[PDB]
């Protein structure tokens, strides 16, 4: 239940349709 | 002319991604999130070419706070290569200055199962009162957080959950303390 | 550049129709439609110009189904030349995988009553649990359903239901068995 | 209170405003 | 107890002698 | 001639590898794996030459599932560069057809001590009921599953398990339950 | 409570001031 941070690199894309 | 020509795409272009995030936006604090394509997406992941995507916006309500989901296909951190890995995250919203913080309210991510058994995957968390993700927004987004060995990649690829190379994820803000 | 130009016209005005649909959404349930210049659109009905009107789509709620209204002012089928038909469409919506089938939520026509008596004319019915109407859509909409015969043409043209050259039509669609 | 199917032909035109 | 995945990634050589 | 000598040698060498499989088969449901020269290929697992190992084929009988086991001697996923990581892996069985799927066999996978103290590392597990490494078959191996987290690397190379720069590998499958 | 080993690759720097 502890929350995990992120990893964040890169390649991030937002998609919604 | 060319010049302005250009630009007018550019602006259609934009204003064409702003329907979709107004179509899709909801204010009830249950955001249901439709990814097509996951086989070709999914590729993409273990390529490299996108490591994660992003969820349009949703909210508590018609002034509460600006939310996300941000998912990645082929896992993140220790669940990469193993596992599929969803995070959620807090936007900057135009009404932060009236909402209290850290963000306290119970987030609930959830797996939604296309088939008949509706067997959904689901991990409820409370939000860590002193992580950079839960308090107020400076920039356009915060620290992603979330779980990163949510679902096993076998698991997911076992059917009832890839119906049309589509996949359905929910997730689930609590509004009861909430004006 | 000419054809860009045209291109820029067509997608502009694309858009313009994607505002209003947008404008007049609703995801309560309950669809208000206002059809102006009843008028001309009636004769149109007769001369068959165009025979049936299309509302904008409401839905149940933020992730419900995708519904609309369908019209025909001179009638249709056995309510041609006599009555005013009204028609209950199921669209294709975008969670139509998450939700259960066949539809089966109560579906209530109205018609509403712009003087001060306020004697709405309505007709409730239940889906048909074996018609296509209700079935899981599979094109853009499914098979219009309704009644036919819902209002005669004399007892519409007696006052109180068209003013300014205006009708409102009201569908209420149940949604307490929904989560 | 039995739903009856339509006439699909044609001349269809959206009207919202 | 939990099976956990694995990251095939390559470089696989069958080993018995 | 020279073209069908080149064919030759290749059917020779291919022969050679037959023979140790099947010298080394074993159908009691339990695998004993040697893997000889463990310094020199934990080196090449570090330096990226080879990541994995793979046992010889061992079946629980003579017309059961055909299985192997599957090592990484660097670690893989969260266990890679610290701890030694043993996968179980099923493989497509000539008999498939006629046995039991899901796999359920309990499977128990153990690190021999070839010290006198005999303190043999073990972790047993049940097979996941929804897992695609469970599953029937479909093409040569399925999805490798074990324990990324085994045994630590330290520990492994605190004497009593590498003589001679040789480990033993132990698998043990349950039959009680298996006609 | 277990101790975890490390993953030594290179690049230390002691550094105390």
């Amino acid at each position: 239940s502890v929350p995990v941070p992120a990893t964040e690199l890169g390649s991030t894309e937002l998609v919604t349709t | 002319h060319d010049q302005m020509l250009s630009v007018h795409d550019i602006r259609l272009a934009d204003m064409d991604l702003r329907f979709q995030v107004l179509e899709t936006a909801s204010y009830n604090g249950v955001l249901i999130w439709k990814i097509r394509d996951y086989k070709r997406r999914k590729q993409e992941a273990v390529m490299g070419k996108t490591l994660s995507l992003y969820s349009q916006p949703f909210y508590t309500g018609y002034f509460g706070y600006k939310m996300c989901a941000r998912v990645y296909l082929n896992g993140d951190g220790m669940g990469k290569g193993t596992h599929l890995s969803l995070f959620f995250v807090i936007m900057r919203g135009e009404y932060d200055a009236l909402l209290p913080w850290p963000f306290k309210q119970k987030v609930t991510l959830m797996l939604m199962d296309q088939g008949s058994s509706r067997r959904h995957l689901g991990d409820a968390f409370k939000p860590d009162p002193n992580s950079s993700s839960f308090k107020k927004p400076t920039g356009e987004m915060n620290i992603a957080s979330g779980c990163p060995v949510f679902v096993a990649q076998t698991v997911l690829e076992n059917g009832t959950y890839i119906k049309d190379d589509t996949i359905f994820i929910k997730v689930i803000v609590d509004t009861s303390d909430l004006p």
